[PDB]
RNA sequence: GCGGGGAAAGGAAACAUCUUAGUACCCGCAGGAAGGGAAGCCAACAGGGACCCCCUGAGUAGGGGCGACCGAAAGGGGGAUA
RNA sequence: CACGGGCCGGGGAGUUCACGGCCGUGGCGAGCCUAAGGGGUUCAACCCCGGAGGCGUAGGGAAACCGACAGCCCGCAGCGGG
RNA sequence: CGUGGGGUAGGGGGGCGCGGCCGUGGGGCAGAAGCCGGGCCGUGAGGUCCGGUGGACCCGCGGCCGACGAAGAUCCCGGCGG
């Protein structure tokens, strides 16, 4: 087939050359995971519901996902997320959700290391 | 609210070209400012080549006309294969007394043209309405950088400011002089001067077609409202584009596919671009 | 009546068959300041018996009374502008109208005196 | 702005209640009754008149009263009236050998079935389908190869 | 002309030997046939090929072995690296040390005279300067 | 957007196009018939790939009856846990009315017939339904609220 | 454009029902368009409201060596409105 | 000792549409897209409207008819501890 | 870093050329395209320059689109040989 070649989108390149270069100096693998994950295929790249955030999410929890966020099902705990992207619903509830949305290079510099960060896909 | 859309890769990436600022700079019709207004939130928008230059094809192909050829054309003829054993190859002959030359096939003089061009292929691509308002808002974004039009290959070092931005008395001129005069003040009359100079006649049959001229693109002027004077007063300038707000496209915001086009904004269209393409 | 038409195939089709009270349009030239003070008018037919200014070509600066006017060709014959055959004999050089500058008027044809009305009006 | 009357989208036991307005094609002559004009009074001041419908509905009720006030009022003009403003009617040569007779007709089936339904409309139908290549005569086949598909990409 | 480090005239004396032992890569039969004599290399993918095949006594097949050295490929054979020039505004921005200057093949005698006299009063070395060019500063 | 050369300038000067020397490209041979054929003589490999052993069903037979879909009710069932976010931005939206101390939700002006038990139910609220499952009023009814079932 | 008469080649990997196709073609008859058009209608107990043409319903119902393949209508959105 | 070309010049062959499967990217995202068509325009471009309808959001059964998860374990990455 | 370096059918990756379009930068009567011979560059498709001929158009770069590349079909048309 057409065999990948990368995002076209330079917003997604500079983010993953970003990610690879945090992970590189903080000697974090979690940043060069999450840039593994970013950088897949536009028809298999992840995307992730706010309901999923109620079951794989506890209270004080702070979560990676290396794709877009969607306002999906209804959100009862108090998270922050950190996303390539995120639609308005799924910003709205996790606002009300008592939640944060940040990016991914803001989660990269309030915690270099990322410990504690939860991946979740 | 925009963090997403100005993604700051700082520490391990170093920052471009400062964004837009938070007021943009107004001038008069003698060419001084005057005063500040808001920026509108189009202008926040990153700049996205690939998305402009799919949104500019887009609309360019929107434009072809279906072409053909004649449908019995090369087929028409009474031929025959007149079969083996005349020692002659058995492509398709004439019947009557031109009997021994070939026609109807594709490697004869005078037969049919294979695989021509069909008046029912697609020229046009589609692109979705909020694809191509996205597009529209981030060409929109790329006026306001002198980088980008630059690169464009537009001449901005006498512009004194971008986003270039005129008072809502600009519209009331009616003449070509009047226009004129108002561009060499804000610094537009060179890369307008480029545009005069740098008409070409093209190489090539676009000659026989009605192409003999490429002309260049200098400066797109922005209007409030249709039917305002400063559109007649400058259509005739060479390279010039003048639009209202509402009318805004990717034709004129990037030419040739490319971002970043010498715009000369009005202040009544600033205020009216808050509506729109959102 | 020449048409509108932006493509040069109908344009040039245009000026090669219009029929010829079409072609006398295309013998105006340019009237000197002079008699464009005097007549209020900028451009006149080219007509025999006015006196012309020829202003390119080998016989630029030469001026000379028109003699012969050939509409089908859309030529003009001025006096002066003339070489020799071989055989001696004198022959006249196929002048375009518009390379030339009316200085003399031939106002004789009362229909001509109407036509510069209409064009000063 | 001369009122246009809004009618209930027929319910089918396939919608299984769901219940949506349309425009109708004209105003009934109930609704007519109730505002004080007959269906000619309502087409030489240009409404639209349905004498066959015989629902009666209040918003139309309402929209008419309101229009007529303005009409009468003289802040309204009143379109020009619903009624034929020009009579065309042209000689008709060889109907017997085109079959517009009746036994034409009778032969053709419009006595007893529908236009649409009748045999030459049908044939007339296909035809210009595929020789425009419309809808479903694009391609030949079609449900066939669609079958097949969902088969195997359904196994 | 151009002086180049150590490295660098030891790769142009290696691309110059190359350049000599290079053969020259022609179709089967080219020398045979008038209507593919002036033909450019041509891998014919057919059942019999012995070029594809690389039989002894035959000719030999382009392969990327014969690459020459990449840090002074594409150089003039002086050294220098020819840029072309269309007008005198085209010399700005070059180096006369690293560069050389090739005229275009269609720009005027006027033109020409004016590129010349600019590009050799900046030090360049001009490659094509043309017979008239030399001939009208020779009489200069 | 991605853009990507055609095959066919991939395929000049190659003879065959890609079909190969010893079966090259020709007409409906090539194919074992003209469209969908062969599927019980030749392709009935394929149909025992896909479809039933024995039978070969969805490639060939007859199975049942269809009900008639102008006599049939065509359904638009949600779910109790959708009910319950689609309450809760009617609500946000004012599109709401608490007419008896509780929220109203008609499920025919919504544009459903049908109720069904899947998710969760947090709020009070009457819903107006032809149809109503069973799991899907008990959980109305733990919710607070309560389930009437119209008339069509 | 309207009425009538009316194939085969090819496809079905053979072939006859079938399809091709009411097509090619033939006979007759009109207009600047033709034909259609004003409920012995459609629906389903809620209601639409002459007709034609366009988008859809939909390759759905259904027809068929139930194979190849063929194939609506009601309803909805428009052009127009008598 | 298989067939084709006397030579040279020019011409000479994987196209387009519909439908389906898949891939590379882009937009939006429990939603996505408008079709016909309508208004404006610097007039086949372009801007705006048009959500009819299509696909997804729930499946099982010939049909009548009924109608759905965060409980446990293993464990890659990742994170934390030694 | 590799006890890496053959390859038909076929699969995958990149590039050259031809006609036009959207941009951008230029050359041309002090001589464009085309044609003849030659030097240089590139593994190569090919590029570029020199001298002669010629007499008005043409080209570099980025993007896009095709009636886009011949040595052959007892190939077609024309011209011309032993
Ligand atoms: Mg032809
Ligand atoms: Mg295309
Ligand atoms: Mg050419
Ligand atoms: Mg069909
Ligand atoms: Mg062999
Ligand atoms: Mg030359
Ligand atoms: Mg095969
Ligand atoms: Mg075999
Ligand atoms: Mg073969
Ligand atoms: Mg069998
Ligand atoms: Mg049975
Ligand atoms: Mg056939
Ligand atoms: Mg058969
Ligand atoms: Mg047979
Ligand atoms: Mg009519
Ligand atoms: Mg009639
Ligand atoms: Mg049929
Ligand atoms: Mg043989
Ligand atoms: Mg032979
Ligand atoms: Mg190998
Ligand atoms: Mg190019
Ligand atoms: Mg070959
Ligand atoms: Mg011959
Ligand atoms: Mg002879």
């Amino acid at each position: 087939p057409p065999n990948p070649t990368g995002p076209t989108n330079r917003q997604l390149r500079m983010l993953i050359r970003f990610l690879r270069k945090a992970a590189t100096a903080n000697s974090a693998n979690i940043w060069r995971a999450i840039a593994e994950l970013v950088e897949r295929p536009r028809r298999s790249r992840v995307v992730v519901n706010v309901g999923k955030l109620n079951r794989v999410a506890n209270d004080g929890d702070v979560v990676v996902i290396p794709g877009k966020l969607l306002g999906g099902g209804e959100l009862k705990k108090r998270v922050v997320v950190a996303a390539v992207s995120v639609t308005p619903k799924a910003w709205k509830k996790v606002v009300e959700a008592g939640g944060e949305v940040l990016t991914i290079p803001e989660l990269v510099r309030r915690n270099p290391k990322g410990s504690g960060v939860k991946i979740v896909i | 609210l925009l963090k997403f859309k100005l993604l700051d890769l700082s520490p391990y990436i170093k920052p471009a070209e400062e964004r837009p600022p938070e007021a943009l700079k107004v001038y008069d019709v003698n060419g001084q400012y005057m005063a500040d207004i808001e920026t509108p939130i189009h202008f926040y928008e990153p700049v996205r080549p690939d998305l402009i230059r799919r949104a500019y094809l887009s609309a360019l192909s929107a434009r072809f006309q279906p072409k053909g050829v004649y449908e019995g054309a090369g087929k028409e003829h009474s031929c025959e294969s007149f079969g083996v054993g005349l020692g002659i190859a058995r492509i398709p002959r004439y019947k009557g007394h031109l009997w021994p030359r070939g026609c109807f096939a594709p490697n004869t003089r005078g037969g049919r043209r294979a695989h021509p061009p069909r008046p029912e292929k697609k020229l046009h691509e589609e692109i979705n309405w909020k694809e191509k308002n996205l597009a529209i808002r981030s060409a929109i974004a790329a006026t306001a950088y002198k980088s980008w039009v630059a690169a464009r290959g537009h001449m901005v070092e006498k512009v004194p400011s971008l986003p270039l931005v005129v008072s809502g008395d600009a519209e009331k001129i009616a003449k070509a002089k009047e226009a004129k005069k108002l561009f060499e003040v804000l610094g537009l009359w060179p890369d307008v001067e480029r545009a005069a100079e740098g008409v070409k006649i093209r190489a090539g049959k676009g000659k026989m077609r009605g192409r003999r001229y490429k002309e260049p693109k200098s400066v797109l002027v922005v209007v409030s409202e249709l039917d305002v004077p400063l559109i007649g007063a400058v259509r005739n300038f060479p390279g010039v584009d003048v639009v209202p707000v509402s009318h805004l496209n990717m034709l004129v915001l990037a030419p040739g596919g490319v971002p970043g086009r010498l715009t000369l904004w009005t202040a009544t269209a600033v205020e009216r671009l808050k509506g729109l393409f959102l | 009546p020449f048409t509108a038409s932006a493509q040069p195939r109908k344009q040039r089709l245009s000026l090669y068959a219009a029929p010829l009270h079409l072609r006398r349009k295309l013998l105006n030239a340019k009237l000197s300041p002079e008699l464009q003070k005097k007549l209020g008018v900028k451009r006149l037919p080219v007509r025999r018996g006015d006196t012309v200014l020829i202003m390119r070509g080998d016989f630029k600066g030469v001026t000379g009374k028109v003699v012969k006017v050939d509409l089908k060709r859309v030529r003009i014959f001025v006096e002066g502008a003339t070489r020799t055959n071989s055989r001696g004999q004198t022959v006249y050089y196929p002048i375009h109208p518009s390379k030339v500058m009316i200085v003399d008027v031939d106002l004789s044809d009362k229909a001509r005196q109407k036509l510069i009305e209409r064009r000063k009006r | 702005m001369i009122p246009k009357p809004v009618v209930q989208v027929p319910r089918s036991i396939k919608s299984g209640g769901v219940t949506k307005w349309k425009e109708g094609r004209g105003f009934s002559l109930g609704e007519l009754k109730e505002v004080g004009l007959n269906a000619e009074q309502a087409r030489l001041l240009g409404l639209p008149v349905d004498t066959r419908r015989d629902s009666v509905w209040p918003q139309n009720v309402e929209a008419l009263r309101k229009w007529l006030i303005e009409v009468l009022e003289g802040k309204a003009t009143p379109p020009e009236p619903t009624l034929p403003k020009v009579v065309k009617v042209k000689r008709k040569r060889g109907r017997a050998f085109r079959g517009l007779t009746s036994a034409g007709r009778r032969s053709r089936g419009l006595i007893s079935t529908r236009f649409r339904e009748t045999h030459n409309y049908k044939f007339k139908k296909k035809a210009k389908e595929r020789r425009l290549k419309k809808r479903h005569e694009a391609t030949k086949g079609l449900g066939n190869v669609l079958r097949i598909s969902r088969i195997i990409n359904e196994s | 002309r151009r002086e180049l480090p150590q490295p660098l005239k030891r790769l142009l004396r290696l691309r110059l030997q190359m350049k000599r032992r290079k053969p020259e890569f022609v179709r089967i039969d080219q020398w045979r046939y008038k209507r593919i004599e002036d033909s450019g290399w041509r891998n014919q993918r057919t059942l019999d090929n012995k070029i594809r095949r690389k039989w002894k006594g035959w000719p030999k097949p382009v392969e990327v072995g014969y690459r020459k050295p990449a840090a002074v490929r594409g150089l003039h054979p002086s050294g220098f690296v020819e840029v072309l020039v269309h007008r005198p505004e085209d010399l700005a921005g070059l180096d006369p040390k690293v560069h050389a200057v090739r005229i275009g093949r269609t720009v005027g005698l006027r033109k020409r005279l004016e590129i010349v006299k600019k590009a050799r009063e900046l030090g360049f070395y001009v490659l094509n300067p043309g017979k008239e060019v030399v001939e009208l500063l020779k009489k200069e | 957007v991605r853009r990507f050369k055609r095959a066919t300038k991939y395929r000049r000067g190659s003879r065959t196009h890609g079909w190969g020397r010893v079966g090259q490209h020709r007409k409906s041979g090539g194919s074992g018939g003209k469209g969908m054929v062969g599927f019980h003589k030749h392709k009935w490999s394929l149909v025992m790939k896909y479809g039933e052993s024995g039978t070969g069903w969805p490639f060939y037979g007859k199975h049942g009856f269809k009900q008639p879909e102008t006599i049939s009710v065509e359904w638009r069932p949600i779910n109790v846990g959708r009910l319950a976010e689609l309450v809760k931005e009617l609500r946000e939206r004012g599109e709401v009315r608490e007419e008896e101390g509780r929220l109203v939700v008609d499920l025919l002006k919504l544009g459903y017939n049908k109720l069904l038990g899947g998710g969760h139910m947090d709020v009070p609220l009457v819903v107006y339904t032809p149809v109503a499952s069973k799991a899907a009023v008990e959980k109305i009814a733990k919710a607070g609220g309560e389930v009437r079932i119209v008339s069509l």
